């Protein structure tokens, strides 16, 4: 480990800043979906129980 | 944790439907069960059918594979000194 | 031993047809012609199109990939020294 050692860093750095990303991904599509459909934080939360679902869907 | 961002990004759920879109069709690649067969179809350098879309899983994607370029690269650099025989030890070693 | 699994495993069997089968065309693109690409296709590192989707031959895909890793690997690591000639050295050096 002592050799190698920093590619096991990015990684875990990597997945820290790619979940950030999807958070991002998430919060961009709930703003603009929630223009016209339903409000800013149920829509949020709308969009909750399709990916807690499992199973496929639309 | 792919499978974590993929069930959860609103952007890989596609709909395959190649004519024309209508409604109710999307649906997810990444299973549980393709989610391994990414980490190992990357890790064996030969890739799979499975490429991400969805740019949260674009970098769960980008940092596997530099994992992987390293590990393999690393792995193939020390591999010509350790193909080397190793000749019995005598089974004595000590006046005892 | 892949064309063997491919034909004995359900789930292989897929229907191609991106729009709407309704009834029946079911189809198992493993044949023995393809079977024999996705082992040589692996073997040379390039990786074929067929790719296996029941788990019944994912292990087969994943440990063919593993053997084939560690061939190219020991084959590259092992060739460093097969170019790099040591040259001809008859065994007088000088005097002593
Ligand atoms: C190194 C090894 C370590 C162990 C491996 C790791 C653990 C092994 C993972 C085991 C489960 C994952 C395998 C694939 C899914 C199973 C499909 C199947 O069996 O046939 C099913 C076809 O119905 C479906 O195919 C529905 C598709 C479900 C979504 C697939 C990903 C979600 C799995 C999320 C997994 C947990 C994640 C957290 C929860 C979200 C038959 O349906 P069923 O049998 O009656 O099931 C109830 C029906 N229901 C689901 C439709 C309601
Ligand atoms: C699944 C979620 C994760 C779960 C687990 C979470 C765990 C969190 C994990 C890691 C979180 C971060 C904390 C540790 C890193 C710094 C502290 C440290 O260890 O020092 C290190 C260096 O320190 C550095 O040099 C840091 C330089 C930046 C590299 C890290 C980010 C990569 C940059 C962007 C790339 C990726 C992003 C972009 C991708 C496209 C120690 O080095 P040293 O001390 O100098 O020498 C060694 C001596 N010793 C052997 C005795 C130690
Ligand atoms: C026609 C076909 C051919 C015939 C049929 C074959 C039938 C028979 C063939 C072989 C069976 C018997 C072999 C004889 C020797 C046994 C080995 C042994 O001794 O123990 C070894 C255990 O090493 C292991 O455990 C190896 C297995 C690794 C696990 C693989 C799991 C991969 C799954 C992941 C896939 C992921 C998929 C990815 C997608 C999700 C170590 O011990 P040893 O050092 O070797 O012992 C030497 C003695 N000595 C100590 C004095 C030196
Ligand atoms: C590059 C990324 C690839 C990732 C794959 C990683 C796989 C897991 C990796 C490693 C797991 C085991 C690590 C121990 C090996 C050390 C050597 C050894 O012990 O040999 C000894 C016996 O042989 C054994 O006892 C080993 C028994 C298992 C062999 C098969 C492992 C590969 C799994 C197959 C799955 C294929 C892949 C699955 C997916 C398709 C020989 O005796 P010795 O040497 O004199 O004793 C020294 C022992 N010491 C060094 C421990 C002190
Ligand atoms: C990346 C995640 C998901 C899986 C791997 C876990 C990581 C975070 C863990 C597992 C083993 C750990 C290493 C184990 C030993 C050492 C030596 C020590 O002197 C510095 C820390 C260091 C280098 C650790 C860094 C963090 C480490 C690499
Ligand atoms: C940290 C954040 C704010 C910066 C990155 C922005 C991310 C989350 C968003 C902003 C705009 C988004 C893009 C908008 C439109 C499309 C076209 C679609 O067919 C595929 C997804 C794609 C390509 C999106 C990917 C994710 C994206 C790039």
């Amino acid at each position: 480990v002592q050799n190698i050692g920093g590619i096991f860093i990015v990684l875990a750095a990597g997945l820290v800043l790619s979940v950030f990303v999807a958070v991002g991904e998430f919060l961009y599509k709930s703003k603009k979906n929630a223009q016209l459909e339903k409000r800013s934080f149920c829509s949020a939360m709308v969009e909750e129980l399709r990916m807690s679902l499992k199973c496929q869907r639309r | 944790v792919l499978f974590v961002i993929a069930r959860f990004s609103p952007y890989e759920w596609y709909n395959p439907h190649p004519c024309n879109p209508d409604s109710d069709v999307v649906e997810n690649n990444f299973t549980l069960l393709n989610s391994f067969w990414f980490g190992v179809g990357a890790l064996m350098q030969q890739g799979s059918e499975l490429m991400p879309k969805a740019l949260s899983t674009r970098i769960v994607g980008g940092i596997w594979w530099f994992f992987t370029l390293i590990i393999i690269s690393s792995y193939t650099a020390n591999l010509a000194a350790f193909l080397t025989v190793e000749r019995m030890e005598s089974p004595i070693d000590s006046a005892d």
